[PDB]
Formats: structure tokens, C-alpha cells, sequence
RNA sequence: AUGCCUGGGCAGGGCGAAGCCAGAGGAAACUCUGGUGGAGGUCCGUAGCGGUCCUGACGUGCAAAUCGGUCGUCCGACCUG
RNA sequence: AAGGUGAACAGCCUCUGGCAUGUUGGAACAAUGUAGGUAAGGGAAGUCGGCAAGCCGGAUCCGUAACUUCGGGAUAAGGAU
RNA sequence: UAGUGACGCGCAUGAAUGGAUGAACGAGAUUCCCACUGUCCCUACCUACUAUCCAGCGAAACCACAGCCAAGGGAACGGGCU
RNA sequence: GUUCAUAGCGACGUCGCUUUUUGAUCCUUCGAUGUCGGCUCUUCCUAUCAUUGUGAAGCAGAAUUCACCAAGCGUUGGAUUGUUCACCCACUAAUAGGGAACGUGAGCUGGGUUUAGACCGUCGUGAGACAGGUUAGUUUUACCCUACUGAUGAUGUGUUGUUGCCAUGGUAAUCCUGCUCAGUACGAGAGGAACCGCAGGUUCAGACAUUUGGUGUAUGUGCUUGGCUGAGGAGCCAAUGGGGCGAAGCUACCAUCUGUGGGAUUAUGACUGAACGCCUCUAAGUCAGAAUCCCGCCCAGGCGGAACGAUACGGCAGCGCCGCG
């Protein structure tokens, strides 16, 4: 029933964010953002809590050379919340997820933004810190 | 509303103003403006900066 | 041949006479529709853009993640000192249009209103309405005025009232008052005419016509930006760096076979100072101006039921580039067109307001009064003195 | 453009070829270590010489081929009267 | 063919000497330009093509691979001051 | 559809009309990677000189006559004709 | 096509439309009309991919295709190739097809054709040739007219000023997701809707700077390299010396706000009712009816009007109403 309350997007296609789970992956190369209609010459961009298609560039060879769904956990871009506070996380992070929203890993390193925690209950279940 | 205290200077932060910073280790800091944020990100010690409240408390300024 | 990839066009064809506005005061193109069931009232007012500030308010929208949560929203301050009625105008329906039938002015006209009638007040002899006022003090003139009112009552169907602002109460440099027709909507023609005649030479506060948490329309002229290129005027795509004859242009002006450039092609020219009419502006708070019973009463401007302070809407050092707000003011959600000191026309909604957002009740919790002339950090001078303590200049 | 005759000129640094000295090992053959040395159609780079890119400026120009940055070479098949 | 900085006849400031800014001046700082820059987050996703710009840069102390004509590569790369 | 490594079935490879290889070197032609950045997402702002206006001084190219469109016919795409 | 020509297709035959393909002709241009692509931008067509409203099923729901009014609004980001074309990855309601001198070089670029320098293969004795490959190869001019974008203005209203009306032009909003409905209708099960509501998002348009970010020569304030005023102090030069923080102003879906209602009806489904003692949406008459059209809201305002104020005391003057010469 809750909304999304769109925020600033600072992770376009081609951004490489570090993975924050114990799967074994080190980086997540974003190749596209789910739910983007698109505009001419406009690169799709992803905020925190958005499903993306990502590829592992370095890490376990099993995860490499294929496409994995992912959800952004943190971003360095400062985004405005409805209470008027601008927040950023000093690093861009994400976790490998499946189509239905169940995380592939079992633990999350670092805090998780409250938008992603509210939007994805499975991620918030394993989240150590919120916002 | 809950007013916050700047992590570097020490002044109160009102809901409209300020900026929130979340570190990877799991700690959150509040800054008045880009001046205090830049001072914090540069690893400058607030007790060595004259206009900060912590410096005045250290040197017993005023009162 | 067809373009390889489709893209929506830049700009709106419905807004592109892009000329510097002929008028400075905002114009009401269409007043609200008149129905003869509700009591008589005005539908327009004139204010001045003072500045912008914050607001704190709890949301009351069930189902949203922000329900029962405090938010910070931008609000603009529009100072609205009361206006003075000086005359009425009647109109008659015509198959060609709606022409004015008769205009009757009041016996007494302030010098501020007379400022509008002269281009050079210093060189003028101030002779305007010298012979007209003799009608109000003579039997023949009184009979003529009674006949004028009777004719307007019998024939006219649309009645508008002439009112001017009180520039004496504003801190602005100019002293020339702004005169505008305001349409009176209410009962029958005779009732509206009599009510307007009673209000002659009388002040009309803004709170009479506008209420709290009401959606209104703001009419004014945009900030002027002078001659601007097509990149800024129409937000077209910039050509790459390798471009020889300029990259802040439009590459293809038109095709060959139609040997003209169409009116839909984006071109450089005047940008800004355009007449605009925004819709659905919500009144968060109607403020009460400075009044004296024993001393100054400044709390009502910025005091809320949760703050209960002596703050005023004026930030520390006053509003930037405007001055100090002393008279009544109206707080609108969001931003409005025009710069500081710009006269803004407040108009009632032309549509029935039946929405969750439109019918939302507004309860202010905190008003930010930090100085806007920099990164302010104190609400009041008393708080600043308490925090800082004594200074050298004491 | 080329040959000949007679004159002039080419900062500051890097790498470190022969030859030489001292020490150590060896039965010899000789071999290692630390120094000295300043050779090279050697390297970075200024003056000079030339003109790769920006297909930059200009393109009824400063100029019937110039200008800015960036560039190749800069002791020799060098540059020049 | 002076002084300072500097490895330096590098660049910058100055003294002796020279000049008035290079075929005109005044008033504003619109768009396009020519020449310089700065830009949150991403980092070539732009483009035929990393074109242009940017990154590194001096000196001291460590360290330096494949290959090799054994001469080099080499300031390899990578670190600290 | 790029690059590299193997195959040879080679339209039409091939041995001083030289074949293969090859350290160093190259303002030579290509692929990928690290860092970097306004090339881009997506544009904005600032500086100097122009452009702008004024005083003075002041050309050149070009010119059948000139210069608003739709359709028709026409030397089969007109500013002139209807 | 389980049965069944026409739910959906359809051979053997036959009738047409378009110039978004290649062809045939040489009518205009050889005292010169700058070519292939890509980028940018506007408009137009429908032979409709999606959205609105509907008819059809081998339509139970979901899904799917066939057809009708219909071009209002959308039709994306990339790896390869100069490529048009083509193929793949990902998202999406969809990634539909085309024209505008095969739109668009005094708009850009020059990657490939297509001059001059060279290399390879084939052919030729040779100079040389190759819709065979490779490499490097100068993209001029607007100050004229029109058109367009804006800015002064112009004829009348006796002169000026204020407040307004309006003919005419332009026009704008679009789509998607989540909750409830509802694990309900439907269905043996697997599966699996829709309307009214609520919360929001994409694209687009109009604004604005309270906040966040950017800019920053207020050359504002510190900190610094080299040199120069004898030094301290105070300063200057080094085309803005360099580097922090930075007012105001501009500015970013990189912050924030706003985006609307009627009428006539199309397709279609119907009422009454004959022609045609029966039946029929049609012949007369009538109803509902939509991203359709028109208007409203919105922007500009006619060689278009309206009402109202003052109307030249002067040192010479000049006017306004009345009547009669
Ligand atoms: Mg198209
Ligand atoms: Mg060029
Ligand atoms: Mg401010
Ligand atoms: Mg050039
Ligand atoms: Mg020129
Ligand atoms: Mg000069
Ligand atoms: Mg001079
Ligand atoms: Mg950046
Ligand atoms: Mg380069
Ligand atoms: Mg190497
Ligand atoms: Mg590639
Ligand atoms: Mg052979
Ligand atoms: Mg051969
Ligand atoms: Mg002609
Ligand atoms: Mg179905
Ligand atoms: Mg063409
Ligand atoms: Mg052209
Ligand atoms: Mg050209
Ligand atoms: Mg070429
Ligand atoms: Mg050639
Ligand atoms: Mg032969
Ligand atoms: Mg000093
Ligand atoms: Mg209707
Ligand atoms: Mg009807
Ligand atoms: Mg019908």
C-alpha cells in the first residue's frame, strides 16, 4: 500500500557498485534498470531500493559472465526525504536478488537505507542497520 | 520535531536545514552546512577550530 | 524520410507567443462563473511576493507512508494589505461580446489611486477627478448618479468593482497604487449593485474572501531573463564539441519543399516576463498584520499552537531584496511566478474542489524564521544572544 | 634542388662502452666487489631546424599558406651566411 | 649578455636601458561566438574512432617482469618523503 | 560484421619479383585493460576579447525586374501565368 | 481446420492499389542544383505496435489473434559494422511502417565511396587496370530579399491617461505500477480477472530558489610559492599566481510546486415502426455513446470597438455647447 516517493538517481547504466553480501561477488556492473520507459539519449538510472540487472565483474567465477537481478542498498548521491533531510551513504552498494525478491546471499554488510528496507522485506530481514 | 546537533560544530540543526551522512561502518553524522561537512571529511579535529562549540568548551571560553 | 528515432518535441505550442508582456499587473482572463444562490463576495485580490520559507506539518492521508508524519514543505509569503473600493463597473451581454455599460467613481479618491492616472506625477497639477466630485455634492449630480445606478440595475448583468492597493503600507520604493476590476459574484444584480455601493470608500481585508486550506489561482508575470538562446529558451539538445558554426543552436531548421521555417521551430528570442496563470495553490495560513493594543503584536505572524513564540514571518535581517512584512499576509504552498516586489493577482478556483489533497486540513507546527541572507542558524535574535552570550560590541 | 670554396653556431641533465686502480677468491685459467673514465649517427630537453594532431583560429584573413596549444629532432646523414 | 629563485641561457619577479599595448576611444555585459576554467552521482554508457580535455610529472630513499641481438627494456610497473 | 589464438579447402600466399622470424625504436595502422576526466546522462555558472549602442573613419561580393502562400498547367518542382 | 469452405487460413485462376525496392525512358539541369551514412529539429501519412471506444472466435478465466471509428499521445538504452540494412543483450504498454529534392553539409562530422602519395593479390611485355582489399589525405562566404524568432513602431479614434471587451490565431497533457476488490468471478485442476476507490510513479509542459548541490573575480576572508617596497606592519607583481571556505544573483527531476470541464456525435449497441397482414436500429422519428472534432481553462490581442478623467490663463494665445447670419 505504501508508495515509493521518488528520489535523486545517481547510478546510471554502466555504474559499478560493490556487492554487499556473502555470495562471493565483489562488484555489480549495472547494465539496466527495471521499470524504465526511457527517453531518447537518456541513460536509465537507479536509486536505492530499485531492481536492476547487474553483472559481476570480479569475484567468484561462478557468478561471472551472466546477468543477475540486484537491488541498490546504498548510494553516494544525496537524496531528499519527505521530512526534509538529505542523506548519503559514502558508498554505492547492492545485493544479488532473484526475480521474486528473495536474496541470493544470507548476510548484508553495512547499513541499508530505509526506503529499500520498507520496499523489500526480505532484504530488511537480513539487514543489520537501517538508514 | 527533534532538533539535531552538528557532529563537528555543535549548533542545533532544524528540520529544514542540515545534511545527513551515513558512514559504512554503521555511524550517522549530522552537519550544519558544507563548511562543517568539509571540515569533517578532511579529518580536521573540531577541538582545534576556534569557532566550534567543542573548542570553546575545551578553552572555557565565555561564562 | 522519417526520423530514425522518435522523440517528443521541445516546448509547448500553446504557450509560444514568446513576447515581453504588454502588462505588468496580472490579468484575470476569466472570473468564476456566477450563480445567483450564494451571497455576494469578491473573487480577486492583489498581493506582493515577499519571500519564501519552510513549514512543518503533519500529513493526514491514509494509506500513504507519510501519514501522521511531519514534513518540511516550501511556502511562499504574499503580503496582502487591505484594498480600498473606489468605483463600480457594469457590463451588458451582446452578440458581439460583453461591453462595459457605465462606470461610477466615488467622491473621494486617494492620492495613491491618482498616481496611476498620471505618467509624471511631479510635473502634473493633480487635477484628476476635480469636476467629477462636484456631482456627489450637488442635487443635479446626485440625481444623475441615482439615474446611473438605476440604469445599471435595470440593464447590466455583470458587475465589477474598482479597487486599489495601499502602497503606503508597503516598504516598496514605488508609491503608485495598482487599480483592478474585481467581479462581484452573489445574488441578483440589484443586490450586488447595492452591496458594492455600500462598500464604496471602504477597506476590504483579504480574510473576507479567502479562507484557510483553500485552493486558489495565482496570476502574474514571470521573471524577465532578456534575450536567450534556443538552448536555454526551448531546452533543445546541444550539438557536440566538434561543431564548427556554434553548438548552442538547432541543426535542422526545416525541410526543403516547404520553403519557409514553420512557427513550431525553436528559435532564439525573449525568454521570461511572460504572463502566466497557475492553478491549485493552497493557502496554508492567513496571517494577521501588525496591530497595537498596548505594544507591538508580532507573534501572530509565525507563532503556532506548538511553538507559541513571539516570532514573525520576517527572517533575521528581513526578507532579502523585499523588506519587512507588516500588514496581512497569505501563505501559499510551493512557489509562484514572479520575482520579489512583484504584484500578484489572487483568484478563486474556477473548478469544484472535491479531492483528498484539495480538502486536506492544514495545521502548521513550526515556521522557520532563520535569516535567508546566508546560511542562517538561529530563529530569533533572542536565541542567538542566548547561545552566543555577550559580545565585544556590548 | 645538388656539388665545391671560405666563415659562423648549437643551455642544463640521464644512461654509463673501452682503458685504469684497489680489495677478495683460485693451484692456474682467471672470476667477483667497490671505485676512476667519459664513448655513443645514445636518451629528456632549450636555442636553432621541421611541421603530427586539434582535420582549432582565420578563411573578401595579419598573411595569394599566417596564428595558439600540442608536437619530431636537437654532436650528426646537424643548421646557416 | 646583471640580481633572486631555480640543475639550467627553462618559466616568474627585479636593476641599467626602452616603450605606451601595437591603423581609434566612450557606455552597458543580450544571444551566438574565439580563448581560459569549475562542476554534485556515474565514469566512455558519447563518437567511425578516448577527438578534445583530464590523469602522472621534479628530487631523495626502496623496488622493477616477460622478452632479448645480453647492449636494452627502464623513469618498466608499483610504494614512502 | 571488431581483436587475438588454432584449421586449410589458398577465387588469386610463397621463397633476394625474397619466405619466415625478430630485441630496440616509430607525431605509422588496430583490440582490450588500470587510472582519469562535462565525450555523455544533462546541462549550468564565471572571466577576457568581440558581437550591441555612440563620436570619427569607412569598403567588397552580388544585382533581367524584383521578392507572402496552396493547387493547376507549363521545359514534366513558379515570385510573376490561372 | 477432430465433424464444418469462409472462427482462422486458403491452392488452381483472376481483378486491383502505392511509388517507402530494384527496373525501363532520357523530358529539365554539364557558363555546376555540393552525393552515402550518422547527429539535431519540425511537420505530415496510415497500410494501427500500444493506449481510448467496440464487434469475432476452434473467447470458460488468463492469454490470443481477426475486424471497425480512430494518427490524440508514445514507439527506449547498448555490443558489432561507415553503413541503409542486419543480429544479439536489457527494459518496456509498444519497442509499428513511411514521406517531406531517396527532408535536413553558407546546420555539424568526414567513417566509406570519389583526384593527387603508397602496400598486397589478379591481369597486361609495358606504361597501367580492378562495384578486389589496406593506409594518409584543406569541407569557403550571409552584411541582401523573403520566411521565422523576438523589439520599436504605423493608419484612424480631436490630444493624452486609466479600466476593460472581443473577432481572430496557437493550444496539452500522456502512460504505467502497488493495495482493496480477490486468491473472488471463471475453471475438473493448473491457473486466474474486471468496475468503482486509495497511494504513487514514467514521459511532457509551465514556474521558482525556502531547503540540497553547482558556479563564484562582491577578487569577501583566512593559508601559502618566487620576486619587489631596507625590515616589522601594510601591500603589490606572476593575462584570474595557487589552494580552502564563501554572501547575493543565476542554476539542476541534481532541490521544490502546479497541470482542469462541457457539447455534437464515429464505430457500435438499442427503442417505436413500415415498406413486406410477420420480422426489422431506418425509410419518417428517438436513446446511450469514445485518447475523435469543436469550445471552455490557458497564451497573443484587428487599418476592431466600449466606459471613464483632465483637456493648454500666458508673458503672445487656443478651445468646447447653443442659435442665427
Ligand atoms: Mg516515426
Ligand atoms: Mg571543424
Ligand atoms: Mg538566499
Ligand atoms: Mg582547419
Ligand atoms: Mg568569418
Ligand atoms: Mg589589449
Ligand atoms: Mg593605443
Ligand atoms: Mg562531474
Ligand atoms: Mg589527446
Ligand atoms: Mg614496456
Ligand atoms: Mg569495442
Ligand atoms: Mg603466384
Ligand atoms: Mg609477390
Ligand atoms: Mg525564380
Ligand atoms: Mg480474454
Ligand atoms: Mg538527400
Ligand atoms: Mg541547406
Ligand atoms: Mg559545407
Ligand atoms: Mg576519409
Ligand atoms: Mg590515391
Ligand atoms: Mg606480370
Ligand atoms: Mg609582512
Ligand atoms: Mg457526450
Ligand atoms: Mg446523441
Ligand atoms: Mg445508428
Amino acid at each position: 500500500s505504501g508508495a515509493k516517493f521518488r528520489i535523486s538517481l545517481g547510478l546510471p547504466v554502466g555504474a559499478v557498485i560493490n556487492c554487499a553480501d556473502n555470495t562471493g561477488a565483489k562488484n555489480l556492473y549495472i547494465i539496466s534498470v527495471k521499470g524504465i520507459k526511457g527517453r531518447l539519449n537518456r541513460l536509465p538510472a537507479a536509486g536505492v531500493g530499485d531492481m536492476v540487472m547487474a553483472t559481476v565483474k570480479k569475484g567468484k567465477p561462478e557468478l561471472r559472465k551472466k546477468v543477475h537481478p540486484a537491488v541498490v542498498i546504498r548510494q553516494r548521491k544525496s537524496y531528499r526525504r519527505k521530512d526534509g533531510v538529505f542523506l548519503y551513504f559514502e558508498d554505492n552498494a547492492g545485493v544479488i536478488v532473484n526475480n521474486k525478491g528473495e536474496m541470493k546471499g544470507s548476510a548484508i554488510t553495512g547499513p541499508v537505507a530505509k526506503e529499500c528496507a520498507d520496499l523489500w522485506p526480505r532484504i530488511a530481514s537480513n539487514a543489520g542497520s537501517i538508514a | 520535531m527533534k532538533v539535531e546537533l552538528c557532529s563537528f560544530s555543535g549548533y542545533k540543526i532544524y528540520p529544514g536545514h542540515g545534511r545527513r551522512y551515513a558512514r559504512t561502518d554503521g555511524k550517522v553524522f549530522q552537519f550544519l552546512n558544507a563548511k562543517c561537512e568539509s571540515a569533517f571529511l578532511s579529518k580536521r579535529n573540531p577541538r582545534q577550530i576556534n569557532w566550534t562549540v567543542l573548542y570553546r568548551r575545551k578553552h572555557k571560553k565565555g561564562q | 524520410s522519417h526520423r530514425k528515432f522518435s522523440a517528443p518535441r521541445h516546448g509547448s505550442l500553446g504557450f509560444l507567443p514568446r513576447k515581453r508582456s504588454s502588462r505588468h499587473r496580472g490579468k484575470v482572463k476569466s472570473f468564476p462563473k456566477d450563480d445567483p444562490s450564494k451571497p455576494v463576495h469578491l473573487t480577486a485580490f492583489l498581493g506582493y511576493k515577499a519571500g519564501m520559507t519552510h513549514i512543518v506539518r503533519e500529513v493526514d492521508r491514509p494509506g500513504s507512508k507519510v501519514n501522521k508524519k511531519e514534513v518540511v514543505e516550501a511556502v511562499t509569503i504574499v503580503e496582502t494589505p487591505p484594498m480600498v473600493v473606489v468605483g463600480i463597473v457594469g457590463y451588458v451581454e451582446t452578440p458581439r461580446g460583453l461591453r462595459t455599460f457605465k462606470t461610477v467613481f466615488a467622491e473621494h479618491i486617494s492620492d495613491e489611486c491618482k498616481r496611476r492616472f498620471y505618467k509624471n506625477w511631479h510635473k502634473s497639477k493633480k487635477k484628476a477627478f476635480t469636476k467629477y466630485c462636484k456631482k456627489w455634492q450637488d442635487d443635479a449630480g446626485k440625481r444623475q448618479l441615482d439615474k446611473d445606478f438605476s440604469s445599471m440595475k435595470k440593464y447590466c448583468q455583470v458587475i465589477r468593482v474598482l479597487a486599489h492597493t495601499q502602497m503606503r503600507l508597503l516598504p516598496l520604493r514605488q508609491k503608485k497604487a495598482h487599480l483592478m476590476e474585481i467581479q462581484v459574484n452573489g445574488g441578483t444584480v440589484a443586490e450586488k449593485l447595492d452591496w458594492a455601493r455600500e462598500r464604496l470608500e471602504q477597506q476590504v481585508p483579504v480574510s473576507q474572501v479567502f479562507g484557510q486550506d483553500e485552493m486558489i489561482d495565482v496570476i502574474g508575470v514571470t521573471k524577465g531573463k532578456g534575450y536567450k538562446g534556443v538552448t536555454s529558451r526551448w531546452h533543445t539538445k546541444k550539438l557536440p564539441r566538434k561543431t564548427h558554426r556554434g553548438l548552442r543552436k538547432v541543426a535542422c531548421i526545416g525541410a526543403w519543399h516547404p520553403a519557409r521555417v514553420a512557427f513550431s521551430v525553436a528559435r532564439a528570442g525573449q525568454k521570461g516576463y511572460h504572463h502566466r496563470t497557475e492553478i491549485n495553490k493552497k493557502i496554508y495560513k492567513i496571517g494577521q498584520g501588525y496591530l497595537i493594543k498596548d505594544g507591538k503584536l508580532i507573534k501572530n505572524n509565525a507563532s503556532t499552537d506548538y511553538d507559541l513564540s513571539d516570532k514573525s514571518i520576517n527572517p533575521l535581517g528581513g526578507f532579502v531584496h523585499y523588506g519587512e512584512v507588516t500588514n496581512d499576509f497569505v501563505m501559499l504552498k510551493g512557489c509562484v511566478v514572479g520575482t520579489k516586489k512583484r504584484v500578484l493577482t489572487l483568484r478563486k478556483s474556477l473548478l469544484v474542489q472535491t479531492k483528498r489533497r484539495a480538502l486536506e486540513k492544514i495545521d502548521l507546527k513550526f515556521i522557520d524564521t532563520t535569516s535567508k541572507f546566508g546560511h542562517g542558524r538561529f530563529q530569533t535574535v533572542e536565541e542567538k544572544k542566548a547561545f552566543m552570550g555577550p559580545l565585544k560590541k556590548d
